[PDB]
């Protein structure tokens, strides 16, 4: 198949790996999430203005409009995070071991 | 499995080919059981909440009866009508398809060599 | 009754028997058919056994 | 919380799940996971608490990591078949991600590190939702794309589903914990048979939900989180002590309760398809569910644990608590055995 | 069948309904009517077993089981109500409740026209035992006895489950009439061989076959004495009524795959009667007896021949009788001396003779006295090994031998000697004990004047 | 009961349960065909309706 | 020495003790979401180089 | 890893022994590597050189379970000359059993591993044999 | 649990954007509008065992 497939591909696997392999900021992990959304809106995009879809043209407007909520929802589990452990560090979410 | 048979004709309970099949009697076994199963549902409820197990809310003890009865009958039709339909399935099936269902050529234990093991 | 509970177990019995005696009826698919025990009919008699 | 945002709320939790089981339009799908996860966390964090926000802050990461892997499944579905009807994928990569999406969203092992923490961080009704209601939708995903679902990586996930659900749960002294790995190990079960026969799977599904919402409630009206507050039980409301007995010998899979009727049938559809090894490891696997069910059961109906005076107090006191169908729930997860036959309606 | 479990059934609101001082002499009184209706079951026939419905039979196999099962409920009511006499009126219904729901999943166990159906009842036996022993045991070992009582025998029964899903779909049932003329050889494959085991092992470990019975003197000694007198009488023969089904099928190939737990219950006979000869326990003495007793029964299965099964099936029903008679006789002395200690209360003819006397003929009939039908199934059983190998009565011999030495030694050890000085709580011999006694051993032997009744199908 | 009433009863279980296990074993195979060749009303997983596709004439007519 | 000690160990005991230590090693985690998802990581590269689920 | 036991299973009982033991070893290799990378996932190591330990030991013990397993079961075909025989395969079990309780410098844990890894490979043997599948594939 | 109340109640939620081959805005053809639908107007009614 073309050949940017190959790079959008692979643009959302390197987020992938980024959003599966934690430093210590939940930040970059929803910054991982959220290049992951980029990347899977520009495969479909670019699949639908190929294919001249045309009704699928609305389609990646509901993925961008759902994952940027989305996005709002996990902004603000970082936020409530931060106000009960004054960073957002990943190693601090450890309460539910025991 | 029969999910493309209930497939043209989607989210019926009990179709209309469900009426030429004879419906449970109301002293169905299976439903007796599922009146059975109000009552103790019955005595639980007034057992969870400590009332009088036999005595309190019989009209709450029979409301729970009548109900299970209610949803069981409906159960039953519809579990007579999938079995039925699974029948007629299969026989259709055997029916257009002979070469796949040969008439068995069925010998007597005359011809039948058995071999026979000794317990000794 | 004064003594209702002691027909718990034998009314029991008496409906287990008419169960089962009910059931002979649903199982009669060879009465009077077998190889062994098919004969003809005594009159005043439409049933082998029942 | 408000009622009237709190009912909405769990509308729009059942609306999402509803959008899951009637749409043909995989965007739709994607969509009814996204409204679904949306509404559930305000469930989650119905208490406000660290636990609660860490609980939620876990079931956020998963979900939206399973929801953008759906989404690249069904983007490479659309590649491979320029369409978007909810049916077998075609494309092996798809079927892949989405069943690796699936599974994640499931907390089926190894991606059911998040189901034991999640569920208690959070309440046991909230927690009722998670290992029931959210059970649905994904499931009937899984019901969807069965034609194209690789058998190998399917009862890869059931058996190391079965097997870690099993062991999981010997550890635990805390009862969410001990319905999350209940949950990991039957969820193993369910998916163990879908390839075979996916009615199986539905009656499964249907017995665990009754099982698990009569512990759940039970859980609820009795107000205990540990298997030693449980234990008080017998000096509180003994009866609850016998529904606890019987439900958790039901879920163990004892004859002849209906916790036997879903295994007992997924043994009955994994033999005819020729297999046997497969089938005997997850009924013998079942015995460790079974072991910390009677552990359980030690701990609250079959011995008398000692007591505090303070119960004293309660004993003047009834159960003032919507114990919303908990003896319908009990009679159907105990005594429906004889009416094994029934599931021929889910066909 | 239906005319025996509705009665059983209804038993359930016979103990629920009545009066707080009626809940023992109802269900005693209704148990016995039904016990006495029992015998309607000796309706056999030569050729034909007695065939109720498409759901129960009974062959001549079933049948002493049946009355066994159905006799032992009112001795088990007799027994266990005098440790419960202090429990609360709830608690005692759930007791009896129990009971009589263990008599209702066993006379539809042994009744089982079709093998799953007798698998659901099989494993559903469980639960009333588990919930007996595990709530009403005395000590703290009985959830631990719980734990191996459970997990020993659904161990061996979830592959049982798996071999007969497999038949269902190879046969395409598992009635056992139509199984009786659709059975085909079993050759000598792998498959097979683990086919041979799933069907058996779970029957082995309720037998209990030696090196898988440790289940066993721990559920039958922290058991109470209904738990004790069921577990011993009832349930050790559901396995080889479920060896004497299931080994239809299992044909030729149990004639090789039969040799190692012929060697394992050849020495496990020997094993455990010396085990018998060093116990500290009367209660497991007991229960190393009942294991001792039971290999015989796996021998005679596994051999096959008409003699083995015809004392096999003799061999069950007395060794029900006699076990749960010497269970009661250890029950009668530890509700006065409460340990379970065999050399504690010594010299006890001094001053119970009556209950010597009882202790002397429950002795006599462990040691199967001629012409008790202990002496009948012990010597069917001996006669076929035999025949099976000549080198075979040396063993059963040398158990007779040491059979007969840990009887009169339990015998001499409790009831003779002089008496133990600092035990003075001893009371006389009450009605009720006596009256469970006689109810066991008179049965027993009334059997030997007509004994045709329990030699099984093949009589 | 008689001998009668018994053997004849036996023959008609005997003849129930035959026809039981011979439907059950004429099930699997019906089973197995319909799994494998598809052409059965069982097993049939669904294709794209072909009353969604427009026949209109379209703005370019190559199509 | 058989049947106190040696009948209890090889059956009962050994598997109580072996899923008593897999149940430990199972619920032995440090709950550091860091770690579940780097194992989830190496489960999806497993599950493609070595396992070949996507072929 | 497939092919690792396509490479294994095409070659008969006790004619290549080289082969056989190296393909074995290669298997059992893969195994610990994936053991390893789990048991580096979920258990941090304090320091690279302690993660690399653990995946050299890990990867180290379950391939010299492998290459004694094949060894003795290769070994004992050419010495028994049955090739189609599970004692083979139960007497290489106990071997890489004794081999990981050596690995693991215990007894116990070596006696319990040859019954229990003979025992199942004694079952895959008989799998091989009778053509037993445990991903059977749907077909009613 | 695929509950098709979309042909239950005869309502189209969306069996619009499902295919190319469907109608379109403005009758714009998608770019493979004929393989499309000779691939759809094939495998119709005949179930995806028979159809691949
Ligand atoms: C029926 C079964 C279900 C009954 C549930 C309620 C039972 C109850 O409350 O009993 C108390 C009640 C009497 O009590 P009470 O004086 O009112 O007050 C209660 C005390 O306060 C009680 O004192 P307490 O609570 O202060 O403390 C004592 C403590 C004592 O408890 C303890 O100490 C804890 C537990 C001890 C150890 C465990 C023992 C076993 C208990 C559980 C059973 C497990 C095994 C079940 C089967 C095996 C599978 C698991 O707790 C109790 O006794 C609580 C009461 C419950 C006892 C009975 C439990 C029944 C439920 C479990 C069995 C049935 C469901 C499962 C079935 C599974 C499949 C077969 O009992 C009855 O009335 C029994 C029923 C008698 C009449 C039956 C009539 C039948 C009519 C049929 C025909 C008409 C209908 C036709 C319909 C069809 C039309 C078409
Ligand atoms: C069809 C599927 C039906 C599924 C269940 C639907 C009801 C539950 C969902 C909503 C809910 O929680 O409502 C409370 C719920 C009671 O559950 P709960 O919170 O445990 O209350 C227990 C106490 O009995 C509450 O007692 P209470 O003192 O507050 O007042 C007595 C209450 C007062 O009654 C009323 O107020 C009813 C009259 C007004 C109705 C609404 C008009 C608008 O009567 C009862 O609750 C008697 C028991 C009714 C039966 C409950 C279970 C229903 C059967 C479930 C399906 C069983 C299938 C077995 C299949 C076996 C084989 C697979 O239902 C009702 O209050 C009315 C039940 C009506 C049943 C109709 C069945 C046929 C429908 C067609
Ligand atoms: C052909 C290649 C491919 C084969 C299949 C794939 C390979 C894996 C086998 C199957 C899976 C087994 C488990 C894998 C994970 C390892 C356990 C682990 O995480 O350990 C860390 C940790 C253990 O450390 P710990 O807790 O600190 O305690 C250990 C002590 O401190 C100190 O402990 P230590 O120093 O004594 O050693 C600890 C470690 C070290 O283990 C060893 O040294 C033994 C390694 C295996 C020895 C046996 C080799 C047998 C060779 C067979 C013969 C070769 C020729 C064959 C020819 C044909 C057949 C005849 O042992 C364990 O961890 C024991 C528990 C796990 C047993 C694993 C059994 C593997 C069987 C392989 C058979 C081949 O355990 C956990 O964290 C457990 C929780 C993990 C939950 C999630 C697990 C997910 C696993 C998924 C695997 C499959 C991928 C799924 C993809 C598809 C679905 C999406
Ligand atoms: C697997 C084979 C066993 C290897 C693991 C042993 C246990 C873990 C360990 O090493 O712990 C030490 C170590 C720390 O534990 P620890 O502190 O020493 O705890 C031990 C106590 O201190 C107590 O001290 P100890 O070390 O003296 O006692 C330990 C005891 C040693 O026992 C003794 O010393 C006395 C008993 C002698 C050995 C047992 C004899 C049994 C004979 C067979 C039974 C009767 C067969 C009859 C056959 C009749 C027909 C022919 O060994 C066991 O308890 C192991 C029992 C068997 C394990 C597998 C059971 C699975 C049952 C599933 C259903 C079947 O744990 C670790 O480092 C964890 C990782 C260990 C290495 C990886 C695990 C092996 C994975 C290989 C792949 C397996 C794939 C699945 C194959 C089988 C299923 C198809
Ligand atoms: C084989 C599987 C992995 C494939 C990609 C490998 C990329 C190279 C990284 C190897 C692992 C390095 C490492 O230790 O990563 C851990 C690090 C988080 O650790 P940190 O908190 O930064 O430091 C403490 C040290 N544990 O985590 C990170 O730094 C995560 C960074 C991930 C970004 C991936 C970029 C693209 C990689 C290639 C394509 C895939
Ligand atoms: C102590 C606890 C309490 C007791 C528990 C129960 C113990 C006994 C259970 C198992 C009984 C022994 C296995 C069956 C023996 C009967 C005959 C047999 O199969 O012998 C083993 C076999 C002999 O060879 P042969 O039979 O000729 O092989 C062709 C088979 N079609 O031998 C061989 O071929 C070599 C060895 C093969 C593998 C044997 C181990 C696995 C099978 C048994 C499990
Ligand atoms: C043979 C080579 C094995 C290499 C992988 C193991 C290395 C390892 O575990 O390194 C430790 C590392 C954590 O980094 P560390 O530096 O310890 O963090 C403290 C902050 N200074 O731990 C990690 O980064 C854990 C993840 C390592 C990658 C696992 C998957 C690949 C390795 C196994 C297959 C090869
Ligand atoms: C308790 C646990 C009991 C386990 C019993 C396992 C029984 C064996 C099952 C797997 C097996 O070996 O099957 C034999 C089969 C070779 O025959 P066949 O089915 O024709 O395969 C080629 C088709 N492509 O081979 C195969 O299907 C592939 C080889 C499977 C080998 C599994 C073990 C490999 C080593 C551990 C990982």
């Amino acid at each position: 198949m073309s050949l940017v497939y190959m790079n959008i591909m692979m643009a959302f696997t390197v987020s992938l790996t980024g959003l599966l392999m934690y430093r210590s900021h939940l930040m970059s992990s929803l910054l991982c999430l959220e290049g992951m959304m980029l990347s899977l809106f520009i495969l479909a995009t670019l699949m639908i203005l190929n294919s001249h879809f045309t009704l699928a043209s609305m389609m990646p407007i509901i993925l961008l409009v759902f994952a940027a909520c989305e996005a709002a929802l996990g902004l603000s589990l970082l936020v409530m995070v931060s106000n009960t452990y004054g960073t957002d560090y990943v190693q601090n979410l450890n309460l539910l071991q025991c | 499995m029969m999910t493309g048979r209930q497939a043209r004709a989607p989210l019926q309970f009990l179709p209309d080919e469900a009426r030429s099949l004879p419906p449970p009697k109301l002293t169905d076994p299976r439903l007796a059981y599922i009146g059975f199963l109000g009552y103790c549902s019955g005595l639980i409820d007034n057992a969870i909440r400590r009332r009088p197990v036999l005595s309190a809310g019989l009209h709450r003890q029979f409301l729970y009866i009548t109900s299970f009865v209610f949803v069981g009958y409906y159960l039953l039709k519809r579990q007579d009508y999938m079995y039925a339909v699974r029948d007629h399935d299969m026989f259709s099936y055997i029916k257009s398809h002979p070469e796949d269902f040969p008439e068995k050529d069925k010998k007597t234990y005359r011809e039948v060599f058995e071999e026979f093991h000794p317990v000794r | 009754r004064d003594h209702w509970i002691h027909v718990l177990v034998p009314v029991g019995f008496v409906f287990g028997y008419y169960l089962d005696r009910k059931n002979d009826e649903k199982l009669a698919a060879f009465r009077n058919k077998s190889l062994l025990y098919k004969r003809e009919l005594k009159p005043q008699e439409e049933v082998t056994w029942k | 919380m408000n009622p009237i945002i709190l009912i909405i709320i769990l509308m729009t939790v059942m609306l999402g799940t509803i959008i899951v089981m009637i749409s043909t339009h995989w965007l739709l799908i994607w969509i009814g996971f996204e409204m679904n996860m949306l509404a559930i966390i305000p469930i989650m964090m119905k208490k406000h608490n660290p636990r609660a926000t860490e609980a939620s802050t876990k079931y956020f990461l998963t979900q939206s990591t399973a929801s953008m892997l759906l989404m690249m499944a069904i983007i490479i579905n659309l590649m491979f078949s320029g369409q978007w009807t909810v049916m077998k994928l075609f494309n092996p990569m798809a079927s892949m991600l989405m069943t690796m999406a699936l599974a994640m969203k499931l907390g089926m092992a190894p991606f059911h590190f998040w189901v034991p923490e999640v569920t208690q961080g959070i309440p046991l009704s909230s927690g009722l939702i998670l290992l029931t209601w959210q059970k649905l939708a994904p499931m009937s995903v899984l019901y969807q794309i069965l034609p194209s679902i690789n058998l190998d990586l399917i009862l890869t996930l059931s058996i190391l589903s079965i097997t870690i659900g099993g062991w999981g749960g010997l550890n635990q002294t805390q009862l969410r914990k001990i319905m999350a790995y209940s949950s990991i190990a039957h969820m193993g079960w369910m998916t163990a048979v879908l390839l075979y026969n996916p009615t199986m799977t539905l009656l499964n599904l249907i017995i665990y939900i009754i099982m698990t919402s009569t512990m759940f409630t039970l859980f609820m009206a009795n107000s205990t989180t540990t298997t030693l507050s449980l234990s008080h039980t017998w000096n509180k409301a003994p009866i609850m002590t016998i529904l606890v007995l019987i439900t958790l010998l039901s879920m163990g899979g004892l004859p002849p309760l209906s916790g036997f009727m879903p295994k007992w049938m997924i043994i009955q559809e994994m033999t005819k398809n020729d297999s046997i090894i497969l089938p005997t490891l997850m009924a013998i696997t079942a015995l460790l569910n079974l072991y910390f069910y009677m552990r359980l059961t030690y701990s609250t109906a079959l011995t008398m644990f000692p007591s505090t005076n303070n119960m004293k107090m309660k004993w003047q006191f009834p159960t003032t608590k919507r114990m919303t169908l908990l003896p319908t729930m009990t009679v159907l997860s105990t005594m429906l055995l004889p009416l094994t036959p029934i599931l021929s309606i889910l066909e | 069948m239906l005319k025996y479990i509705i009665p059983t059934m209804m038993l359930m609101p016979l103990t629920w309904l009545s009066k707080n001082s009626m809940i023992w002499i109802n269900t005693t009184l209704h148990s016995l009517l039904i016990s006495l209706t029992s015998l309607l079951l000796l309706n056999q026939f030569g050729d034909n077993s007695l065939n109720f419905s498409l759901t129960f039979f009974s062959d001549s196999l079933s049948t002493p089981l049946l009355i066994l099962t159905m006799w032992l409920l009112p001795l088990m009511l007799m027994a266990s109500q005098h440790h419960l006499s202090k429990e609360n009126l709830a608690r005692k219904k759930l007791f009896i409740s129990m009971l009589i729901l263990l008599q209702l999943f066993l006379i539809m166990t042994f009744t089982a026209t079709e093998l799953i159906f007798f698998y659901i009842m099989f494993e559903a036996t469980l639960v009333p035992t588990l919930i007996i022993i595990t709530r009403w045991g005395n000590q703290t070992e009985r959830l631990n006895a719980g734990l191996y009582f459970l997990f020993y025998t659904l161990a061996g029964s979830l592959p049982l489950l798996v071999a007969l899903i497999y038949i269902q779909n190879t046969m395409g049932s598992l009635n056992f009439l139509i199984l009786q003329y659709w059975v085909q050889p079993m050759p000598n494959s792998w498959s097979n061989t683990f086919m041979w085991l799933a069907c058996m092992m779970a029957f082995m470990v309720k037998m209990p076959l030696y090196g898988l019975h440790l289940w066993l003197p721990k559920a039958h000694v922290e058991a109470p004495i209904a738990g004790s007198m069921v577990l011993a009488a009832i349930l050790l023969k559901l396995g080889g009524y479920g060896m004497m089904r299931i080994t239809l099928l299992l044909n030729p190939i149990t004639d090789f795959m039969a040799y190692p737990f012929i060697m394992l219950s050849l020495w496990g006979m020997i094993m455990t009667s010396s085990i018998c000869l060093r116990q500290t326990d009367l209660k497991s003495l007991i229960a190393y007896s009942s294991v001792s007793h039971m290999a015989l029964v796996i021998v005679a299965i596994l051999i096959q021949t008409p003699w083995s099964y015809m004392g096999a099936t003799a061999l069950m029903i007395a060794h029900g009788l006699t076990s749960s008679m010497l269970f009661c006789l250890a029950n009668s002395n530890y509700e006065r001396v409460h340990s379970r200690t065999m050399i504690l209360a010594r010299g006890l003819q001094t001053l119970l003779p009556l209950m010597a006397a009882w202790w002397l003929l429950a002795s006599l009939t462990n040691l199967a006295l001629p012409p008790s039908i202990n002496l009948i199934g012990e010597l069917f059983v001996v006669m076929s090994t035999f025949s099976w190998s000549n080198i075979t009565i040396i063993l059963m011999g040398l158990n007779m031998v040491i059979t007969a030495l840990y009887s009169l030694y339990m015998l001499i050890t409790t009831q003779r000697g002089k008496h133990t000085h600092h035990i003075n709580n001893i009371l006389p011999s009450f009605t009720r004990e006596n009256a469970l006694m006689s109810l066991h051993m008179l049965p027993l032997l009334l059997l030997s004047l007509n004994p045709k009744i329990i030699l099984g199908p093949l009589y | 009961d008689a001998p009668e009433k018994n053997y004849e009863r036996t023959m008609a279980i005997l003849q129930i349960e035959s026809e039981k296990a011979e439907l059950r074993l004429k099930e699997l195979e019906v089973r197995r065909l319909m799994r494998a060749k598809g052409d059965g009303p069982w097993f049939q997983y669904p294709t794209i309706d072909k009353a969604l596709i427009d026949h209109s004439p379209k703005a370019t007519p190559d199509n | 020495l058989l049947d106190l000690i040696w009948l209890e160990t090889i059956l009962p005991k050994t598997i109580s003790l072996a899923q008593m230590k897999m149940s430990t090693t199972i619920t032995s985690q440090k709950g550091l979401i860091k770690l579940y998802f780097l194992s989830f990581l190496i489960t999806i590269l497993i599950s493609t180089t070595l396992l070949n689920f996507h072929e | 890893a497939k092919t690792l036991l396509h490479q294994y299973w095409d070659i008969p009982e006790g004619t290549e022994c080289h082969r056989k033991t190296y393909a074995a070893t290669s298997i059992g290799g893969a195994s610990g590597l994936v053991v390893s990378a789990y048991s580096v996932a979920l258990k941090t190591p304090t320091s690279f050189l302690e993660g690399v330990a653990r995946t050299g030991r890990y990867t180290f013990t379950a391939a010299a379970i492998g290459a004694i397993f094949g060894l003795t079961s290769c070994i004992s075909a050419q010495v028994r000359e049955k090739p189609d025989d599970p004692l083979n395969y139960l007497i290489g079990g106990c071997a890489g059993g004794l081999t990981l309780g050596a690995r693991t410098r215990s007894y116990g844990i070596g006696a319990a591993a040859c019954a229990y890894m003979g025992l199942t490979a004694a079952l895959v043997k008989m799998g091989q044999l009778e053509g037993w599948k445990v991903f059977a594939e749907p077909k009613v | 649990p695929f509950f098709d109340v979309q042909k239950k109640l005869g309502v189209d939620l969306d069996h619009w954007m499902t295919i190319q081959s469907a109608e379109q805005p403005h009758r714009i053809p998608a770019r493979c509008h004929a393989f499309e639908k000779e691939w759809i107007e094939c495998a119709h009614g005949i179930g995806s065992i028979r159809a691949e």
